[PDB]
């Protein structure tokens, strides 16, 4: 997953 | 019942990638699906265009608040997924791209  | 155009309840991570990367979709195309990693929560999948990799799909965890609400970053929470989608359609606000159109099928 990407994060902000 | 009557899912929103962006809501793909039972679609897997890999099938989300497959469909978002298929013809008829483009930069910013997105969907929300049940998470395969965190039972009871949702995942956001969005197509992006990278200088290096070309077209790719990125996934974000949508966290649940106890007793209702959602967030991707604790900096800003929402009472519902409609508000979350509207927010990240209006501004990327930390995401890789703005949410543009729901996945076309």
């Amino acid at each position: 997953y990407e994060e902000i | 019942l009557e899912p929103e155009p962006w809501f793909f309840k039972n679609l897997s991570r890999k099938d989300a990638e497959r469909q978002l990367l298929a013809p008829g979709n483009t930069h910013g195309s997105f969907l929300i699906r049940e998470s395969e990693s965190t039972a009871g929560s949702f995942s956001l999948s969005v197509r992006d265009f990278d200088q290096n990799q070309g077209e790719v799909v990125k996934h974000y965890k949508i966290r649940n608040l106890d007793n209702g609400g959602f967030y991707i970053s604790p900096r800003i929470t929402f009472p519902g997924l409609h508000e979350l989608v509207r927010h990240y359609t209006n501004a990327s606000d930390g995401l890789c791209t703005r949410l543009s159109r729901p996945c076309q099928t």
